[PDB]
């Protein structure tokens, strides 16, 4: 009997333009007294959260005036009237039927719009001088793709890769990837590459030593 | 879980304040109290500050005087009694400037060709708004690149419209007299950036200004605003066009609302004031004389005339005023009016008085009336701030003065209904529980009508004390010193608070002059020295500098600086000093059992200034507490150098030792050079020169100059050596030191030193770390205990250093350290070295000199030639005291027929 | 103007205590309920806890996963709210962000980092990342705490260059890696402050 | 020069001595209003503000002094006058500002009566700006500095 929201899971945007993002929860959150049940939160990149919206239309002082919400019962809008480059980040519809509020959930992460770009891949070798240590890296780079999504798969396998993204970048609004392979030294002569995907890429790239 | 109702509880809350900030958001924008932060003003008789208006009015003074002579009129053919004769005036008084023709032109970087083409209005406005924000207590340099907005009522009067076209290659001519220059040159010159209107409403052109100003200020558009009028008539053609129209008082004096009211009589006036939002000016901490609450213009419209008032436009605007603020009538305990002294306009205005604040008006509490205008006249475009002025000081004081001329009121008003009445005396007018407000009028021959509400502000040792004074001549360094020497020589002064207002509200000019002192008695005894152009004193420094800012280098020298009990006074007086030393004897703890607090106050069985295993430690520990006393009043180093282990000091301050390690390697190599005592020798003395005369010996441990240089080796050869300089010529002079540092003889230590002190962390330096033993900057990183090492064995190339560093930019050598030994090798190294040639150099305390007040001499040294110094922190607890304003030397300009 | 500053948190052992702060300006702290919302690094946004005003009972709630760890408290004197954090595990790792409502969250602190950790301070290890046939880099690796920042060349090729977010590594130690584009004189220089380390290294085949 | 004194009330000898500025400032602003399909009758006792840019230019200057009992010459070439007796002939109520800013006097008077209208204290506004060079000053003026 637990109340869910669902917003979409990325929305890119284009300053000048407007935005819209949609909400739909498990239930109606409109009340006996009339109002919608259901609150609007931003967290822009390296900031903490900030109150836009509550009760599904109310804005709340300070909140720049494109922003408004909309919608009753179980679907709901925000709007932005007219997107600024300051408003990416993500952006959280909260139901307040039913408290307390575990999560937040994955909320909808806006970024800049710009044309589809595949990545750039890359791979790297361990270095001689780590090898001496007893121990191998090995990295594989997809640079400069959009939007985010892109998985990379190894072949030397599970359990022993970590990877790591950029924020989109300020000048051509791309993002970048590194994942890294780490085996010891043993299980790496042992063996004698790095599966990329992404929507950009007429299909699947492979990168081997 | 939270329930519905803490759920609501919560949603509603957020929408009563979002009403909240926003109702608070409508009141600002349309009736946001506006501060009255200062004032200034040249009015006649030579009122040319406000408490001298004050001092006139609440005598009954009146300033009439006779026309001007010193302005090219033509007196004799200007007068003739009769209203009808063309070209004539039948008056011959008129309140006029003391020096309308005066100005310090330099003062404001005005050519002398352009200060006289420039309207003496222009030439007021300028000195008055300096003065006005200087009586805000605000530095006016602080205001430059501010949303600062400038509202000025100003009209032409004819300045050079009868003398003879010249060349005016730069256009002196045009923006000279140009009633838009009068308001933008304010800006221009104190760099504000705020708009800036001139407007001409005639009479009431000022408090226009003014209801525009605070509109400026409530919707944010200007953060202060500098708001009056100028009139300054410098052709007699108001007396002359007046005259036709037998609109002038035939003894002019302007007779408001007497029996004998005959006419205008007109006056010459600069007045200011300065606004700002009064939430604006408590956050900020600016003072608050009075409050503008509301204000309202209108027009006559279609009255009996272009120029005839009407009694009910009057009505209108008043009414208006008072709704815009929300207050009612019964609010208002007395009125300065337009009150020119007309005998048509006078009854007008004292009806519409009548007709509003007048009706059912507390039979124990009339209105009380009276206008400016009966003692000084009619300052035409400043008459409404004048006025304005005159209610802020009756406020501050605490009495309405008497307005003249009414010993009969008149009798074409029937005052019978008793709501309004003259004030024929002073009249006290005490804060209390009513709050105390009145109202200015100003009413144009233009018809358009204003009336503004003005409300009271609302209720609110022994140690030394740099004074600091600036000047941009030396002659007004020399006023400015002599009027801070009559401040103190009062009892009402306040040493600490004065100090505190010549350093934080007061322009930092080129010229500049400082005494140091305890007592008020020092104070006036050192700032009439400067009065005097003499700086004989010790406690007394004069420079001059163009620049604001320097590029500093601290300097922290070896030995030689030593003397006993060198500051302690420090230790009592500074707690930033006090504070580091014990940071200094906590370091040292794990390392030696005596303690360096101890030895500066020369307690009981504490060491002795002999036993380099003392010296250099305590040596240490003051520089680098020196080091933090300069930089707890602002100063920070560009760069470090050292000399010898003075390097290790450095290296600390620097950042790249922390203390812990500093105080290992100080300890640390202090020992070891005790293990060779006895054993070595050092001497003062060009380098190639004295290597060449060292080759007989295998005995050069620092380069200070091109004939300073430092021989060191062993006794033996010491003595033998100095023989032959001896018996040759120029001097050598030893060194109180049982060791040779810098030598061979070091080598013995290298193992053991290394080894002791080897477990040092070197950091990143913060600060430029110029070494002079590797000759250029080093990462800090890089001083290691062999880098301690090759310091103690290598040659000290100090003046390269100096040398490289005034040739890179660096331009204020600060000696760090409890006795000047470096200054002099220092400024010659800076003369001849191709760096700037106006560097300054100074040391921190003195043999005879290690208090606080010796330290904030060596900083006044260096703050009258450039360094920027944060005199705030030596005065604690003081609050600024009220100063004069800048003593403006003045010479003649004005364009004659 | 409203604020909440908050302090207290950073490098703490599993096991060990925190108490964190969030002292509030500007508002009657008195008639608000506070709450506390924790973020693990790049993760989502998770209730820890809450605390009504004492207008609605004084009373606290916890999230499962803190219950009998974590207390919430407030004085309303000093308007303070604190989170008292006991046997800390390394899953608290977050940044902690207390909030004005427990409903409505109008006005969120700056937030407070709270790491979990019983790793020892660890200067990095640098790798090249080397080209063979336009792209290279260096790897940053086995350090502890963070942060560690990379330059190229000191500063003077900025273009190109993607510095990565730091990882943390099964063993507890981070690594992060920088990377340039450039075809056809590449250092990348590293600073680890904590440790006093520095490093620069030359990418070639 | 051209005017049309009767239409305004005024008198061939007041006419004379009126600054051209303020004469077509009276005729445009009546222009003005008919334009805006007002009977310009209606706008008495109003709260019409007038807000204009205006600089004296030396008309009369180098004219003999005469008799001037009504005053004629002062109230004739005073800036203040040329916003005021707009107000003064059309009955208008509101603020009446003459401002100098020099080139941007007219936007600046643009400005403070868009003020006065967004507070309610003006009704409608008259707004803009006259400039006539009675004399060649400013040709003389900005020649000696090679500005023309
Ligand atoms: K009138
Ligand atoms: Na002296
Ligand atoms: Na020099």
């Amino acid at each position: 009997d637990v109340v869910m929201t669902q917003s979409p899971l990325s929305l890119p945007v284009t300053p000048g333009e407007p935005a819209s993002i949609s909400c739909r929860s498990s239930q109606s959150l409109l009340h006996s007294n009339g109002y919608n049940y259901l609150d609007w939160y931003l967290q822009k990149p390296g900031q903490s959260p900030q109150l836009l919206i509550y009760l599904g239309s109310n804005r709340a002082s300070g909140v720049p005036d494109r922003f408004s919400g909309s919608g009753s019962g179980t679907d709901f809008t925000l709007k932005i009237s007219r997107v600024e480059a300051e408003d990416v980040g993500v952006y959280y519809c909260m139901q307040s039927l039913q408290t307390p509020r575990l999560t937040f959930g994955p909320g909808t992460k806006v970024d800049i719009k710009r044309t589809v770009a595949a990545p750039s891949v890359f791979i790297f070798p361990p270095s001689d001088e780590q090898l001496k240590s007893g121990t191998a890296s090995v990295v594989c780079l997809l640079n400069n793709f959009y939007p985010r999504g892109a998985k990379v798969q190894w072949k030397v396998q599970s359990g022993n890769s970590q990877e790591s993204v950029t924020e989109q970048d300020s000048k051509d609004s791309t993002y970048s990837l590194s994942s890294t392979l780490t085996l010891s030294k043993a299980d790496y002569e042992k063996h004698k590459a790095c599966e990329v995907t992404h929507q950009g890429l007429s299909s699947p790239v492979t990168k081997s030593f | 879980m939270v329930t519905d109702s803490e759920k609501v509880a919560e949603y509603l809350r957020r929408a009563t304040l979002d009403l909240r900030a926003a109702r608070q958001r409508i009141r600002e924008l349309e009736s946001d109290p506006i501060a009255i932060v200062s004032m200034a003003c040249r009015l006649p008789g030579g009122v040319n500050t406000p408490q001298r208006l004050w001092e006139l009015l609440r005598e009954g003074g009146e300033t009439l005087s006779g026309f001007p002579t010193d302005r090219g009129w033509d007196l004799a053919r200007l007068h003739h009694p009769d209203p009808d004769n063309p070209g004539t005036s039948y008056v011959d008084k008129g309140g006029f400037l003391d020096d309308a023709a005066g100005f310090d032109a330099e003062f404001f970087g005005v050519s002398p060709r352009e200060a006289a083409a420039m309207d003496p209005q222009q030439r007021l406005l300028l000195e008055t708004s300096w003065e006005l924000v200087e009586n805000a207590g605000i530095d006016p340099h602080s205001l430059r690149g501010t949303a600062t907005g400038v509202f000025l009522g100003v009209a032409k009067f004819g300045y050079g419209e009868d003398t003879a076209a010249a060349e005016d290659v730069e256009g002196y001519s045009v923006t000279g007299v140009a009633p838009a220059v009068a308001s933008g040159r304010i800006s221009y010159t104190m760099g504000l950036e705020g708009p800036s209107i001139s407007v001409d409403t005639a009479c009431s052109s000022s408090l226009v200004a003014l209801h525009l100003a605070v509109e400026s200020l409530r919707k944010g558009e200007s953060s202060m605003a500098v708001v009056g009028g100028a009139a300054v008539m410098a052709t007699p053609g108001v007396f002359v066009d007046f005259s036709r129209q037998r609109a002038l008082a035939a003894d002019g004096r302007s007779k408001a609302f007497g029996a004998g009211a005959d006419g205008f009589g007109f006056s010459e006036g600069v007045t200011l004031v300065l606004l700002e939002r009064l939430s604006e000016a408590r956050r900020n901490g600016h003072e608050v004389l009075a409050v503008v609450r509301g204000s309202a213009l209108n027009q006559d419209g279609a009255s009996n005339g272009l120029s005839a008032p009407s009694g009910p436009a009057q009505r209108r605007v008043i009414r208006q005023a008072l709704e815009s603020c929300g207050l009612e009538p019964g609010d208002v305990d007395a009125v300065e009016a337009h009150g020119t002294g007309t005998a048509l306009g006078d009854p007008i205005e004292a009806n519409a008085l009548l007709d509003t604040y007048g009706r059912d008006r507390d039979a124990d509490r009339p209105l009380w009336l009276g206008s400016v205008k009966s003692n000084i006249g009619h300052t035409q475009a400043a008459a409404g701030v004048t006025g304005l002025l005159k209610v802020v000081l009756a406020l501050r004081n605490g009495e309405l003065p008497a307005t003249l001329h009414v010993e009969e009121p008149t009798p074409h008003v029937d005052w019978s209904s008793g709501g309004v009445a003259l004030l024929a005396g002073n009249q006290p007018w005490r804060r209390g529980e009513r709050t105390r407000r009145a109202a200015v009028s100003a009413f144009g021959i233009s018809g358009t009508n204003a009336h503004v509400i003005v409300e009271e502000a609302p209720e609110r040792d022994g140690r030394p004390v740099p004074l600091v004074v600036s000047a941009r001549s030396t002659a007004a360094l020399r006023a400015q010193a002599a009027q801070i020497a009559e401040l103190l020589e009062r009892p009402d002064a306040d040493l600490a608070g004065v100090g505190l207002g010549l350093a934080t509200t007061r322009a930092r000019h080129e010229h500049r002059a400082a005494v140091v002192a305890s007592t008020r008695e020092e104070a006036v005894r050192g700032l009439r020295e400067i009065a005097a152009g003499a700086a004989t004193a010790d406690a007394v420094v004069e420079g001059v500098t163009e620049v604001d800012g320097r590029n500093v280098v601290f300097l922290f020298p070896g030995q030689g600086s030593q003397w006993a009990g060198m500051g302690a006074e420090l230790l009592s007086s500074s707690p930033v000093f006090a504070g580091k030393i014990r940071a200094c004897d906590e370091s040292m703890a794990p390392m030696q059992d005596w303690k360096v607090s101890d030895v500066l106050r020369q307690a009981p069985g504490a060491p002795g200034l002999d036993r380099v295993d003392v010296v250099q430690p305590v040596l240490f520990a003051v520089m680098v507490s020196l080091a933090e006393l300069w930089r707890s009043y602002g100063v920070e180093p560009a760069a470090v150098v050292g000399h010898s282990q003075g390097e290790i000091a450095a290296a600390h301050v620097a950042g790249a030792l922390t203390l812990e390690d500093a105080a290992k390697l100080v300890v640390g190599r202090s020992r070891l050079m005790r293990s060779l005592s006895g054993e070595g020798g050092m001497a003062a003395v060009g380098e190639a020169a004295v290597r060449e005369r060292l080759r007989p010996w295998q005995d050069v441990a620092a380069v200070n100059g091109p004939r300073s240089v430092v021989v060191s080796g062993e006794p033996g050869a010491l003595r033998a050596f100095s023989e032959d300089c001896a018996a040759e010529g120029i001097r050598v002079r030893d060194i109180d030191v049982d060791y040779a540092s810098h030598s061979p003889q070091i080598e013995r230590v290298r193992e053991e030193l290394l080894e002791t002190t080897g477990d040092i962390a070197p950091r990143p330096a913060r600060v430029t770390f110029h070494s002079t033993v590797e000759s250029r900057s080093m990462d800090g990183t890089e001083l290691d205990a062999r880098y301690w090492y090759r310091n103690l064995r290598e040659t000290v190339r100090f003046a390269d250093a100096v040398t490289r560093l005034a040739e890179s930019g660096y331009d204020a050598f600060i000696e760090v350290s409890p006795h000047p030994v470096v200054v002099q090798a220092v400024e010659e190294a800076v003369e001849e070295a191709d760096g700037a040639e106006d560097a300054v150099v100074v040391g921190s305390l003195h043999r005879d000199g290690g208090d606080l007040s010796a330290f904030l001499r060596s900083m006044a040294t260096a703050h009258v030639s450039g360094v920027d110094i944060r005199w705030d922190v030596a005065l604690p607890g003081a609050a600024p005291f009220a100063l004069p304003t800048y003593p403006f030397q003045r010479k003649r300009y004005w364009l004659q027929p | 103007e409203v604020q909440l500053v908050q302090s207290g948190g950073g490098l703490v052992q599993p096991g060990r205590s925190l108490r964190l702060s969030c002292t509030a300006s500007g508002f009657t702290f008195g008639d608000y309920a506070m709450s506390w919302v924790r973020q693990a690094p790049g993760k989502g946004l998770e209730w820890v806890g809450f605390i009504r005003s004492k207008a609605y009972g004084g009373t606290t709630e916890y999230a499962a996963s803190v219950k009998g760890r974590f207390t919430i408290s407030r004085d309303d004197s000093k308007s303070i709210a604190y989170l008292q954090m006991n046997s800390l595990k390394t899953e608290d790792t977050a940044v902690y962000y207390c909030t004005r409502g427990g409903t409505l969250f109008d006005y969120w602190g700056q937030g407070t980092l709270v790491t979990v950790s019983s790793a020892s301070t660890k200067g990095p290890s640098v790798f090249p990342l080397a080209p063979s046939s336009a792209a290279l880099g260096c790897l940053v690796k086995d350090y502890f705490p963070e942060p560690v920042t990379v330059s190229w060349n000191s500063g003077a090729l900025t273009s190109g260059v993607h510095t990565f977010p730091a990882v943390l590594q099964s063993s507890g130690l981070y690594s992060l890696s920088s990377v340039v584009t450039v075809p056809s004189t590449y250092i990348c220089n590293v600073n680890h402050k904590p440790s006093n380390t520095k490093v620069d290294k030359k990418v070639e085949p």
